[PDB]
């Protein structure tokens, strides 16, 4: 389970030499954008309510069958494994986000929900739109500007919609 | 530098389970507080239950109140939680008696099974003395309170050479982890079959 | 468990005499080093195995007690 | 779900004993109390719309304010959804009556519900009320032996909500 | 674990109704009978070791190759790994026909036996067998009469029969 | 485990009859060079950490691949690894050595270890070398009379290289 | 998976970890040096087992003859055939406990679920401790000095096991 | 692997929580430290060559004995080897600078070092007083809190060794 | 309660160890944002009176419907409990930037919270809009840093009360 300097040193270690003067540069930048990173992932973690509840209306204003009886998650304790899966992987796309690589989720995450899911009988293509719609609750709460130090976040926008997309692209 | 990469945890993620050999153990020895109290629990919880989702509802206010006063230590709780109702109606409601043995030595020591002589001995057990006798013979078992102690949370020991273990254990475990999401419910019907008796059956002849 | 007989639980008070303490020793310190007194509580039905792997372990009982009559 | 044959059924595989007296003198007592549960069950089937009706009402008089724009019970699809909630309720609360027990209630409904309260904001309170007025409305639906047991599992739902 | 009745709600959640007027007739006609099967299922109880003992005396009467060395029942851990075998089975059944229904049968026995005797090498026709003379003896104490009053019993002598000759059919 | 006494006694139950007197004969036989075989075994347990370690010397003289940066003995906790992995092969081939029966040599030491190498990523190859270079460093302990009244264990010295030989074919 | 002295030496050695120390290479010696008497009793108690177990049959004849009336289990050729492959049975693995110089091939084989095998067949250890009994009676002439000892420790392990 | 970063993601999973301030307090710390760390680890690679060589030289300075023929220390491509593992070590330290975790020793060297050791007949002192010879120059060749954390790192890689 | 060190020294007991880099970064990371949540106490000492008021009219503000008489915001010693109710809550909150942890804020009012919230008819959602209240005037109260912690803080009450 590696961040973006674990991981660096990683391979550096792999060809066998010291780290470049480039890479040390790059890491610097890392540091350098330390703050905004803690920024969005503060508020990932304070609009966590919110982002699932949103997601959630917007599933199920555009899918009803899965609330139908014998739906994939028609009963109570069904329904809640369907939010808190799509909440898990909010989890550990923040957990990317702050560690500031996509590592971990296809770590430890998704290293094996594609067959839980077809075991379950689970239909991917309803996970991975619940994903973007989580994608679609997170930017907007991302944007806002509340109370932050003013600023382009727009890399941290991108690359955490790249943990979204190939989370979801992973969940296929 | 070589012509293949092994970086350091390459044997971890190249095995379907990584974090586990990072993720360490957790106990709980002096009053605290509130917040790890409930993540030691969901620790516990997402341990002891094959990755099965331990359902708010399910669980004993009175059990986890009396492990935060503290008269029992984590293994009478740990107990306590296996005579639980759903643990049976998860495992031992669905699923062989052979394949619940297998099951149960991956949740509360960690590894698979050693040898079918051990498989033998342990439904024997049950037989003779019900159900309740084979989780205390686990949770009595001299390795599993040295190896974890009266205050640790089980962990999965295997993917790592346990002292004088069998190296069937590793393979089979292996074989019965496949990563985080592996559930073992009455669903994805893994948690029914006894993958492991296939693997058990060479141990006894050679 | 439920009978007559698997109630009565019997408090028990244990030492870490110098012999646990150097079996514990010996064997290695894989849980941490707690204290040498602590009580613990064990019912009838199980009363038996408490005092029989403490006394594999080496230690000794301080006094028993019971909660029930 | 579990329904006391289900529990003896698996009480006597956890011990790796055959059943004995004491759970055929369950399961009989269950086989006389059938009768009045099945009289309540048909009870509450023919009158299931207007279970519902008076339910959804008795929310409004005592949470109009629910209705107002901006708030949960506005909106006709929302009205919809309580309704059709309530109408699980009452049916698990009817496999309930036919089940001797609460198990499918349970299974269906109680396993999961204050984290779906918290998720959509449901109150459970909403539901109480509903299985007041449900109770008060079975006080004269049913008599006897069928009404105070379907009393007994819609005030056990009751208490689970609370 | 599920029963017929249990499966019935299923149905009827299944197709999200409510419990239908004939089928809740049948349930009722299942509980006032319901006397029946806990009298058949006593007998079955009271005569098990009886039951078991002749079953068992009849099959090493028929089968010889088993107490002779290298017999799948030659030490006595073998046949007594084999007598419990037959016992759990006959449990079992006891159980389904409680519930009315094979799942909790299947569920139990059935789910990983056969391959489990495939890999220890033990054949299955030989515990059909056992089964059948398994019904034999229970049939024989359960149609007798003693000490109880006299009724029509033909459709629990058939469910326990039938119940048998599935678990024969999933074994062999 | 199956000990060879245990292997005799086991294929006497399978054609059940007593023993013969030439399997007393060559039992007697095991008995009287068990001296023999209790004065290898010493040979082994005294120079076993130094029999690794030189043999790990010659490995790593002879394969320089490894230890250097992108080997899966690089990191140094593969280190720890690898020498685990000799000591407790070493200490398997003398329990079978000991028992005079390689059956607990299958059961404790490679029943599986194929897959975990494979999936480890070692290439077993290597492993073999490993332990032709442990005969080859243990045989001279085995020859050493130091300290011990000197005399043939021919038999003992090829029974210890077809257990090498079995490791061998084994793991490759 | 049959208990002997190498055997749980080599478990036991391998329990904690560790190589064998002074005391395991002493009991296999032992066990080497005791192997030679167990060889003889083995050999011994295989030239005359004819006599044994029909000495042995007509003892427990004699001990409880109501078994051999008719009408009871006991009474049948078939029941005398299986009496005296039972008894065999025992002898042969008594002979293999005296070669293994300990118990387990007798544990595991017999030892092993004995207990409801007569409770499910009535078949009280009474007769089969008759038969051990007629055994050690008659193997007090036929062995000698440490193998006389040595059958007869299996043979009352075999007693206490059944009884 | 490990690092502080890592710390706190791994005992924010496994413990099943959303963050607070204390752990991003530290990611703060870490992030703000970074600087002076990573600047550190470029000079240590900026002046590495020297230290290793002359590290040679003072275990040499300081353990003439080892080196004569008939003993260990003697041979060619044993100093190659002394060369080539005591800039591991440095190596190392720059990563553990550059993660600003103790996490790489720990991962690499500090994992199974002891009973290599032993199985090789390493005296853990030689490498001991390497690194005293390395502070010795990073007290000079490095400043302020840079030298201060590269001081500390080496200071728990000698309390590995010790 | 628990300050950062808290855990420091609780970890470094629980392996039974020396204290490395990361918990003595940890007790700087607490020692640098003392000076800024000193501040924050400073300000929430002066503030609190009209925060407590201006909370108790934002509550029967937004929530008209618990007013009038016949339920919980109606009667005097409602009030008067809520009034206290956000004096301790703030000055848990005080507690907590001093701590700079959670440590006194959760130990003294989020533990047990949700049982009592349903033990007693009191919404949480009033005292989650109260801190948003509270959020409401320290937007314009502190500045800065102890702004950011202050408002870190009084998140997690809310997140805990949500
Ligand atoms: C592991 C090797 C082995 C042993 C040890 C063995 C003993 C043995 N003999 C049996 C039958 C029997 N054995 C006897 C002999 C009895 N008659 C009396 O005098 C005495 C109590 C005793 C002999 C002295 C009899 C009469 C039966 C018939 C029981 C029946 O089928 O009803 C049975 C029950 C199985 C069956 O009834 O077919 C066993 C286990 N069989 C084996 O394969
Ligand atoms: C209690 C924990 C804590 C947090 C979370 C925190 C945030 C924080 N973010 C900062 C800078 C910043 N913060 C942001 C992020 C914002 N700007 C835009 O991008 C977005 C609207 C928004 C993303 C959420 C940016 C972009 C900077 C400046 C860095 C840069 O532009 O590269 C600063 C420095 C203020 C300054 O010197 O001007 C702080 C203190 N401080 C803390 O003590
Ligand atoms: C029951 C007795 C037993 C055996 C036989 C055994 C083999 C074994 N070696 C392993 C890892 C390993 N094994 C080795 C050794 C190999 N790699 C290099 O190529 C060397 C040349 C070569 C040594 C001959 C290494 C370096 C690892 C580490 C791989 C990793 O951690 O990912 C593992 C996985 C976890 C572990 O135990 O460390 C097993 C099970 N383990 C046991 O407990
Ligand atoms: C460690 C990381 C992790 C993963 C990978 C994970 C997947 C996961 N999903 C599960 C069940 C479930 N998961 C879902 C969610 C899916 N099915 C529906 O189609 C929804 C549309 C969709 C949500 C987007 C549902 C509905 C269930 C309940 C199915 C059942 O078991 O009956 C379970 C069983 C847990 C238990 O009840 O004990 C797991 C482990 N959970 C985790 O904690
Ligand atoms: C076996 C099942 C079980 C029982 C029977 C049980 C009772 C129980 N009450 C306790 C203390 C306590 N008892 C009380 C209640 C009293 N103090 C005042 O508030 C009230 C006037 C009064 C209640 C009417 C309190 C407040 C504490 C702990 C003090 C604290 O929280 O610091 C304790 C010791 C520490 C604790 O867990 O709180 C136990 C074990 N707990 C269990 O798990
Ligand atoms: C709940 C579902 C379930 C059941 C009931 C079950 C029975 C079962 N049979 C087993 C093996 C066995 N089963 C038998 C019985 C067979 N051999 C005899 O000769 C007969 C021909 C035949 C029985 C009619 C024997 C002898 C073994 C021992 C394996 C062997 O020695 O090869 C074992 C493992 C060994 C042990 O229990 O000690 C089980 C658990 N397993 C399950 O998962
Ligand atoms: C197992 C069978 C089952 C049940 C029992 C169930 C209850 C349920 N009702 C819901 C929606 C709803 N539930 C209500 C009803 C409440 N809100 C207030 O206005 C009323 C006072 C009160 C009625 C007494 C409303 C208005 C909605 C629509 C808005 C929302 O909560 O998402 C939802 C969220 C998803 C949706 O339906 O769009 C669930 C899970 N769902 C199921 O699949
Ligand atoms: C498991 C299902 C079950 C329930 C729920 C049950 C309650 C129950 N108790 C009864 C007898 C009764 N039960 C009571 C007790 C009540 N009346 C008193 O005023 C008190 C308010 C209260 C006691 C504190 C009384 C007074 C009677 C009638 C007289 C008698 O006891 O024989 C009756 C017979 C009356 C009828 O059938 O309508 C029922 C149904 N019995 C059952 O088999
Ligand atoms: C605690 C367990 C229990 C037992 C043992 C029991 C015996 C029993 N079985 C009954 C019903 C009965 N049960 C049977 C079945 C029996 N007769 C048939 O010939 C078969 C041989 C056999 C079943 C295989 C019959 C014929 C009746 C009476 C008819 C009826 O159900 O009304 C009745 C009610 C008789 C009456 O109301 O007048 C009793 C007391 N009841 C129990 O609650
Ligand atoms: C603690 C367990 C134990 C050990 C270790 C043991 C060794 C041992 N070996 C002996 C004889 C012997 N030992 C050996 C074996 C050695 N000579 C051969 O040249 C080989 C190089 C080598 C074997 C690999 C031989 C050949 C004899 C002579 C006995 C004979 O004539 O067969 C003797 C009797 C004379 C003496 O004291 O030396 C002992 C005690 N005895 C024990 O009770
Ligand atoms: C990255 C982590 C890492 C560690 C910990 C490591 C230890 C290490 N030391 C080795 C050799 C060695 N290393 C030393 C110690 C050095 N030479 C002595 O002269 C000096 C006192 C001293 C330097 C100051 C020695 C004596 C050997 C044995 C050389 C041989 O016998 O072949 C070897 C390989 C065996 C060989 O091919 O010679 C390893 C793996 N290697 C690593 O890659």
């Amino acid at each position: 389970m590696n961040d973006v300097f674990t991981r660096a040193i990683a391979q550096a270690d792999l060809k066998g030499s010291f780290l470049l003067e480039s890479d040390l540069d790059k890491l610097a930048s890392f540091a350098k954008e330390g703050v905004k990173r803690l920024d969005a992932v503060a508020a990932l973690t304070n609009n966590a309510p919110a982002i699932i509840s949103d997601a959630a209306h917007k599933l199920f204003a555009e899918q009803q069958e899965l609330i139908q009886p014998g739906g994939n998650a028609y009963p109570h304790r069904r329904m809640a494994a369907c939010l808190r899966d799509m909440e898990i992987i909010l989890r550990y796309v923040s957990y990317a986000l702050l560690a500031g690589d996509a590592s971990v989720l296809d770590d430890r995450c998704l290293n094996g929900l594609r067959e839980t899911y077809n075991a379950l009988g689970t239909p991917t293509q309803s996970v991975a739109r619940a994903v973007q719609l989580m994608k679609d609750a997170a930017m907007v709460h991302l944007k806002s500007t509340a109370n932050v130090t003013v600023g382009d976040c727009s890399s941290l926008y991108s690359e955490a919609a790249t943990y979204f997309d190939k989370a979801a692209a992973s969940i296929a | 530098p070589s012509p293949l990469e092994q970086t350091n945890t390459y044997g971890q993620e190249r095995v379907q389970a990584n974090a586990v050999l990072e993720t360490p153990q957790v106990t709980l020895r002096a009053p605290f507080t509130e917040e790890q109290f409930q993540g030691a629990l969901y620790a516990i919880y997402k341990q002891v239950f094959g990755n099965t989702y331990v359902m708010e509802s399910e669980r004993p206010a009175t059990a986890e109140s009396q492990l935060r006063d503290g008269r029992i230590t984590v293994r009478g709780f740990i107990r306590l939680l296996a005579k639980s109702d759903t643990y049976k109606a998860r495992f031992f409601n669905p699923a062989t008696q052979t394949r619940f043995i297998e099951l149960n030595h991956k949740l509360l020591l960690g590894r698979a099974p050693y040898d079918q002589a051990e498989i033998s001995r342990h439904v024997a057990l049950y037989t003779s003395q019900g159900y309740e006798a084979e989780i205390d013979s686990y949770l009595d078992s001299e390795e599993y309170q040295e190896c974890f102690g009266e205050d640790t949370v089980p962990f999965f020991r295997g993917f790592t050479s346990q002292p004088g273990q069998s190296t069937e254990a590793f393979n089979r475990m292996v074989t019965l982890y496949d990563g985080y999401a592996t559930s073992d419910s009455e669903w994805d019907r893994g948690g029914q079959s006894a993958r492991l008796t296939d693997s058990l059956a060479r141990s006894t002849m050679d | 468990a439920i009978t007559t007989q698997g109630k009565r639980i019997y408090k028990i008070t244990v030492s870490e005499a110098g012999a646990y303490a150097t079996n514990k020793h010996r064997t290695g310190y894989r849980a941490p080093i707690r204290q040498s007194n602590y009580t613990l509580t064990v019912p009838y039905d199980r009363f038996l195995p408490e005092m029989i792997r403490l006394h594999q372990s080496g230690a000794k009982i301080v006094n028993v007690t019971s909660v029930i009559s | 779900s579990r329904t006391v044959i289900t529990e003896v059924i698996a009480t006597a595989d956890s011990q790796g004993r055959f059943l004995n007296s004491t759970e055929l003198q369950a399961a009989f007592g269950r086989f006389e109390r059938a009768v009045p549960a099945i009289e309540a069950a048909r009870a509450l089937t023919k009158n299931q719309d207007a279970l519902v009706k008076g339910a959804v009402q008795a929310v409004f008089k005592k949470f109009p304010y629910v209705t107002q724009p901006g708030e949960k019970g506005y909106g006709d699809s929302n009205q919809a959804k309580c309704a059709r909630d309530i109408g699980y309720y009452l049916r698990f609360i009817t496999y309930s009556l036919v089940a001797s027990g609460t198990g499918p209630l349970d299974d269906y409904v109680i396993a999961g519900l204050r984290e779906v309260n918290r998720a959509f904001n449901l109150n459970p309170l909403w539901y109480i009320e509903a299985l007041n007025y449900i109770k008060g409305e079975t006080g004269k639906l049913l008599s006897g032996q069928s009404k105070t047991e379907a009393l007994l599992y819609i005030d056990h739902a009751i208490n689970a909500l609370s």
